[PDB]
């Protein structure tokens, strides 16, 4: 039996965590959740305590913590403190068209590998002359090399054929040039993988026109934020796509678009699919592959039926009704 | 009658300028041209082009080649501080996004334009970028002014103040002060990533998008991508001393820079945007509608959109323009 840290987060996080626990009980998942709460607190001893819990258990499933951007610059995002402190360097999401969820595009299958620590996320801002905010952001060889290393390895291990580095080296010649040169450095060791590159501006235009061209995409932090949301939008939105944050030793699982969902919370309408699929990625990472598979099949089967859909994908069903159907599908393959 | 500085540029720029001029001729538009050339010379822009634009106060521009950029110089020379890109789905041109009617308003002096990169130590690059209270206030006021003067209901400030607290928060605080004044316009704010997420699901929810340059022009290209690309996207820059330059944002197209295959839609619509900026709404509408009806037909398109040449497409517009 494994022990997994659970951070419920804000918004829809707590309500969906209950359904995760519920689904694990019906699937007889040998996993115990150790809940740690993180307010968007002035204090940090909570975040320090949550980090300890994750170092201890090595694996966490988390909801999103809301960042109040009206607070002063001393108060930083707790999500970002969490992921950078633990050095969870690879944000990876899988956007795949779902047969049951019909969008403006089909045959989408994109793995996005996003560097998760540096760039504007670890930048320094100051106002040394009044009315002038200066931003100092860092990009490094070591971190660019290992994200590229991660992306190529993942491509090879998943039987994928092409890695596209997205960047803006036409403008950011030194920083994004260094990032690109690190990808090429790694590319030379994977001669079986096609390596391409694409400017981030152009990449967005390609995704909304012909997103089927992309296979595995690798990029620094900010462009990852943009590309993740675009790709998640193309396949049906934030309700459907799971996200992973991998370090060398720790791993944390969440919804791909990192949304709190405050506006829809406590109305029994939140789509549980992203969260459940995140819990499945987590089970794979714990080598509980048979459990992950049963559950993943169950949620994919329910989403195949439009009567189960929640309002975010045009449906009229409640969260609890979707969960009911998932549990029904586990039980059918269960015995 | 009024005068417009014309910069045909390189590649297909001449072909498409002659096509635009011919259409403006066939419309009886109160517009004569004053063709000029643009070139970096020792480092600034030609005396004749500067004075032309100082006089005329209004410019139209085709696609240029990169060598100091000429767009950098034009922006520097006339303090072009506000880039405006209206994106509207074209009736005849099929993309999966048909409900699109968005205007992006983008700060155009600082952020990444202020950009300095350098090597801190081996394998570590730092970027330095600036955001000012002044330039934020300036672009904010402009955005509401634009919305009022073009009958636009909502302005959305697009930011990442959750991460860039100091720099995007400043931007946000200057947008709120402007929104306090212009209570007639509906104001909201949205994270860049949420904008992106929602944009590709249902773009009809968005109206005018105001944003700084800190992350660049990425959102404008995305919006353009929804309506069919830079080949059909109009654009305009507004400077100080009532200067305004309208432009295409597509490539120079060297491969067909001598042929008759080109498509002047984008440059045409930027000119349409120019007419509206002057106050020549009647002719603007008629040239605009002529273009759209020509596109809607399906039997007379360029090779990038059927098989018909540029002059056929240009002539078929001219025929429809004359129907007053
Ligand atoms: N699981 C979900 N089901 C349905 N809608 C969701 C879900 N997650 C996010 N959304 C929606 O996507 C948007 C996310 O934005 P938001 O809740 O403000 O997150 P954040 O504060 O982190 O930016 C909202 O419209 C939200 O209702
Ligand atoms: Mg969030």
């Amino acid at each position: 039996r494994h022990t997994v840290t659970m951070i419920p987060g804000d918004g829809i996080g707590p309500e969906l965590m209950l359904h995760v626990k519920s689904v694990f009980r019906h699937a007889c998942v040998p996993v115990d959740f150790e809940e740690v709460h993180v307010s968007s607190n002035a204090d940090e001893e909570d975040i320090r305590n949550a980090i300890m819990a994750i170092r201890r258990n090595r694996v966490a499933l988390k909801g999103n913590i809301e960042t109040n951007h009206n607070l002063p610059p001393s108060h930083k995002s707790r999500n970002n403190i969490l992921r950078t402190s633990l050095d969870l360097y690879a944000n990876v999401i899988h956007c795949k068209s779902l047969p049951g969820v019909v969008t403006r595009h089909k045959d989408i299958d994109i793995l996005i590998v996003r560097e998760n620590t540096e760039g504007e996320y670890s930048s320094l801002e100051h106002e040394s002359v009044a009315g002038v905010v200066e931003s100092l952001a860092i990009i490094t060889k070591a971190k660019s090399l290992r994200i590229a290393e991660y992306a190529f390895k993942l491509a090879q291990e998943s039987g994928r054929k092409k890695v596209t580095a997205v960047h803006k080296a036409n403008i950011m010649k030194l920083g994004d040039g260094l990032f690109l040169q690190c990808c090429r450095e790694v590319a030379a060791r994977y001669p079986q993988i096609t390596f391409e590159n694409m400017i981030v501006d152009n990449t967005t235009m390609q995704l909304v026109s012909r997103p089927q061209q992309f296979d595995v995409m690798v990029m620094p932090n900010l462009y990852g934020n943009i590309v993740n949301n675009v790709c998640a939008g193309l396949v049906g939105g934030p309700g459907l796509v799971a996200g992973a944050n991998y370090g060398h030793v720790y791993a944390v699982f969440e919804t791909a678009t990192r949304n709190t969902g405050k506006s829809i919370a406590n109305k029994n309408i939140a789509n549980p699919t992203a969260t459940l699929l995140a819990s499945c990625m987590m089970l794979d990472h714990l080598k509980l592959h048979s459990y992950a598979t049963s559950i993943r099949k169950a949620v994919l089967a329910s989403m195949d039926n439009e009567n189960m859909h929640t309002p975010d994908i045009g449906g009229q069903g409640t969260t609890s009704e979707a969960i009911q159907d998932v549990i029904r599908h586990i039980r059918v393959i269960n015995g | 009658v009024q005068t417009v500085t014309l910069i045909p540029g390189d590649g297909i720029g001449p072909e498409i300028s002659a096509a635009v001029m011919k259409i403006f001729d066939a419309a009886k538009a109160p517009i004569q041209w004053e063709e000029r050339n643009v070139t970096a010379i020792q480092w600034m822009i030609p005396s004749e082009a500067k004075e032309s634009m100082d006089k005329n106060k209004m410019g139209l521009k085709g696609p240029l080649k990169t060598p100091p950029s000429m767009n950098l110089l034009l922006r520097k020379t006339f303090d072009l501080y506000a880039n405006v890109r209206p994106c509207v789905s074209i009736e005849g041109y099929k993309t999966p996004y048909t409900d699109v009617n968005i205007v992006t308003i983008r700060e155009n002096t600082e952020g990444e334009y202020s950009g300095i990169e350098h090597v801190i130590v081996d394998g570590v690059v730092q970027s330095i970028k600036l955001i000012t209270e002044g330039a934020s206030k300036r672009i904010a006021e402009f955005a509401f002014e634009y919305a009022r003067n073009n009958h636009r209901s909502n302005v959305t400030a697009v930011h990442k103040a959750n991460i860039m607290r100091m720099s995007d928060g400043l931007f946000l605080q200057k947008c709120r002060e402007v929104a306090e004044s212009c209570k007639d316009i509906k104001f909201n704010e949205m994270y860049l990533d949420t904008v992106c997420l929602n944009m590709v699901q249902d773009p009809s929810q968005f109206d005018v998008l105001v944003m700084p340059n800190l992350y660049g022009d990425i959102l404008s290209d995305l919006c353009a991508g929804l309506i069919g690309g830079l080949g059909v996207t109009p654009s305009g820059n507004i400077g100080a001393n009532g200067v305004a330059i309208f432009e295409s944002v597509h490539g120079t197209a060297p491969d067909i820079a001598g042929k008759d295959m080109a498509n002047p839609t984008a440059l045409l619509l930027s000119a349409v945007m120019m007419l509206r900026h002057m106050g020549l709404f009647d002719h603007a509408a008629r040239i605009e509608a002529a273009c759209f009806a020509t596109i809607k037909d399906g039997k007379s398109l360029t090779k990038d959109l059927g098989n018909a040449k540029c002059s056929d497409f240009t002539e078929e517009i001219c025929r429809r323009v004359k129907d007053l």
